[PDB]
């Protein structure tokens, strides 16, 4: 039993928490922050 | 009345198939639903993508 465990926890935290999280980064962020209100206030420059 | 009864526990196999087809059609029909012949917004985050 412990083999296992220890196996198949690394195993679905990889598939469940990080690996959906890169595919967001890379496929949803860029629409996620263009979909907000205000795109100039949203990129306004620093005064420096 | 005899062929509906004849289908039934049967069904279950039906929705799954036509519910599993609904799930990789709604993540993208999303844009289409809403889709206007003029929307520079749209068009935006396209070119962007």
């Amino acid at each position: 039993v412990n083999k296992t465990v220890r196996d198949l926890m690394p195993k679905t935290i990889m598939h469940l928490m990080i690996n959906n999280t890169k595919e967001f980064i890379f496929s949803e962020l860029l629409a996620n922050l263009y979909s907000c209100g205000d795109q100039n206030t949203l990129m306004e420059e620093s005064a420096e | 009345q005899q062929l509906t009864n004849h289908i039934r526990d049967t069904l279950p196999g039906l929705r799954n198939k036509l519910q599993s087809q609904l799930l990789s059609i709604e993540k993208e029909v999303e844009e289409y639903k809403n889709f206007r012949p003029d929307d520079p917004a749209r068009k935006t985050k396209a070119l962007l993508q």
